[PDB]
């Protein structure tokens, strides 16, 4: 019940992320980037995503 | 748990060289985020999207958040 | 040979009873048990926590660059 | 400790090889042999000492008993002459060959707890065990030892018998080649006597060459490769290219008029008969076990030949343990030390209770 | 090489035990891991 509850609550947390995301422009790599924000810097590995970025191309 | 996240991002974005220079970079408020993002916006202007934005940023408080807002202002 | 070697690493680690003792343990551990990317994971906790000492460990790797001593080698840090 | 020392014992083509379970090595090697007159029967070394006098019998010829009178009479001298134990009062670890016929197992078992009354058995297929002794679960053994020959995949501790493959050539035809070569070369063995010398001189000078023709060669055209052996009355001999003609015979079997396949190539068979998963497992894990892989060089030798038979994209290893011509009694020695393994000897309750029949589901 | 090896194996934490324990890497690597950790306990 509890345990439903919070899935709940992150779903539509990462729904209202995604919408963001579109604005300022997948969900996978969004789901990822939220967990290592939430353990701690934020400069830095937005610095790293773009260097791989860059590395695809 | 960090170390396998970044391995995963890495992964996910494309190696060993790759996941090594992210490594090396690695061990190398929320209000004024928000009114830096409504700046962008009208640079970028437009003044339709810096409304629903603010309405979205509420929505989440509703339902840490300097950090992740910080990345997305970043990709632009 | 194998069975020799196996011998002189219980004798290291520790008479003649207590190594026969220890030879079972190890025979007994041995049946119930029955790369680079790991060294940079742990490269990365130590950057952490320092930085000059994961710099040395990444420059020692890319020079021994055995695998499996290597991994051996992590798993028992 | 609590338990009494169980026993360990190597049933062999040519010898067996008996002992204490915990301990490095078998305290006791004898000759697969039973005499009497042509003391009532002769067992071992001394039927072989005084086999002038007696009528030998090798009831365990090919690594499979065919007359369990005499075995049971080796197994007697096995208990009470050689390591002068009570079977009644200790467990006892027998090893079989591979492709053991099922009534033998039950004959065995049956013999053990109904007439040497063994507190509690357990029956092991020899390769298995040698790969044991290498630290290993998965890989193909090569035994070969006096009477016979086996290439044995095993995986995950069992023995794979589709693939099993017998070759009946072993040291024993490699004494009597060396026999028959060196009488070539002028000199004469041909006497149960002269038997015996030309296995020392086989066991001590012999040597696998890395390649037949180019040692041909060196030996036709130099002594480099010659040594000298001295028989009992003084008289010094030379061998020569007999050195490593007499191994050969193990990759190129016609030299002895047969037409099997060479151990390199019935190696390979064997493992092709394996599922295709697994035999990248048993290219990288081929043990070498048995008197008969003594040889100096056989290890290169194997190396060389399997790798030109396998894909190209293979990594071949082969193992040859220093202690291998003992590996299967040391195999047996670590098994019925194990912890893990003691729930799994066959108690006389058991036997009691299910018959000879439950060596099939206890042994497996 | 061997001495190498060794430097790298202080980092991560005796050179006689890393010869020996090579050696049988020579002659999979979890199990031995796990060996070593049963003996260090049964030596305690
Ligand atoms: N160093 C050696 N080189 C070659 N052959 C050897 C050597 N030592 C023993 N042998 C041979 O190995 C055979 C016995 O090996 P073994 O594995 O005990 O056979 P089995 O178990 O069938 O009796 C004999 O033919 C003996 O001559």
């Amino acid at each position: 019940a509890a345990a439903a509850a919070n899935l709940n609550a992150v779903r539509e947390t990462m729904d209202v992320l995604l919408e963001i995301s579109r604005i300022l422009n997948d969900m996978e790599t969004l789901s990822i980037c939220v967990r290592l924000c939430e353990q701690g810097n934020p400069e830095a590995l937005s610095s790293v995503i773009k260097e791989l970025r860059k590395a695809t191309e | 748990s960090p170390n396998v996240l970044l391995q995963n991002l890495c992964c996910r974005i494309l190696v060993a060289q790759q996941f090594q220079y992210a490594v090396r970079v690695i061990g190398s408020d929320e209000f004024l985020v928000a009114e830096k993002i409504k700046k962008e916006l009208i640079r970028q202007r437009r003044e339709a999207d810096a409304a629903l934005f603010s309405e979205l940023h509420r929505k989440l408080h509703s339902q840490n958040k300097w950090s992740i807002l910080y990345l997305l202002l970043s990709l632009s | 040979s194998i069975t020799q070697l196996f011998d002189d690493l219980c004798e290291a680690l520790l008479r003649k009873r207590a190594k026969r003792s220890l030879k079972k343990v190890a025979y007994n551990a041995l049946f119930t048990n029955l790369a680079r990317n790991k060294i940079l994971m742990l490269s990365f906790d130590l950057r952490v926590g320092l930085g000059p000492k994961a710099d040395r460990l990444e420059e020692l790797v890319e020079e021994l660059e055995v695998g499996s001593v290597l991994d051996l080698l992590v798993q028992l840090a | 400790d609590e338990e009494v020392a169980a026993l360990v014992v190597d049933n062999g083509s040519g010898m067996c090889k008996a002992g204490f379970a915990g301990d490095d090595a078998p305290r006791a090697v004898f000759p697969s042999i039973v005499g009497r007159p042509r003391k009532d029967s002769y067992v071992g070394d001394e039927a072989q000492s005084k086999r002038g006098i007696l009528t030998l019998k090798y009831p365990i010829e090919h690594g499979i008993v065919t007359n369990w009178d005499d075995m049971e009479k080796i197994w007697h001298h096995t208990f009470y002459n050689e390591l002068r134990v009570a079977p009644e009062e200790h467990p006892v670890l027998l090893t079989e060959a591979p492709l053991n016929p099922k009534a033998n197992r039950e004959k065995m078992t049956q013999i053990m707890f109904e007439t040497f009354n063994t507190p509690a058995m357990y029956v092991a297929i020899q390769a298995v065990l040698s790969l044991y002794a290498s630290g290993r679960t998965t890989g193909i053994v090569l035994d070969s030892g006096d009477g016979v020959s086996h290439t044995v995949p095993i995986y995950e501790g069992y023995a794979l018998p589709h693939a099993i493959l017998r070759l009946d050539l072993a040291g024993r035809d490699l004494t009597d080649y060396l026999m028959k070569i060196l009488t070539e070369r002028g000199y004469s063995f041909t006497t149960t006597e002269e038997r015996e010398i030309v296995r020392d001189i086989k066991e001590k000078l012999c040597y696998v060459a890395l390649d037949f023709e180019q040692e041909m060669a060196t030996a036709a055209s130099s002594s480099s490769l010659e040594k000298s052996y001295e028989l009992k009355d003084g008289q010094v001999i030379t061998i020569g290219n007999e050195r490593f003609r007499c191994p050969e015979a193990l990759f190129q079997p016609s030299f002895l008029g047969m037409e099997a396949c060479g151990i390199h190539e019935t190696t390979y068979n064997s493992i092709m008969k394996c599922d295709v998963d697994i035999r990248k497992d048993l290219y990288a894990n081929t043990v070498l076990s048995g008197g008969t892989t003594m040889y100096p060089g056989i290890a290169d030798r194997m190396q060389k030949e399997i790798t030109a038979l396998a894909p190209s994209t293979m990594k071949i290893k082969i193992i040859a343990p220093p202690e291998r011509k003992y590996s299967v009694w040391i195999g047996g020695s670590i098994l019925a030390s194990l912890s893990t393994f003691q729930q799994m000897w066959i108690s006389k309750q058991e036997y009691d209770e299910s018959g000879p029949s439950i060596v099939h589901r206890k042994c497996f």
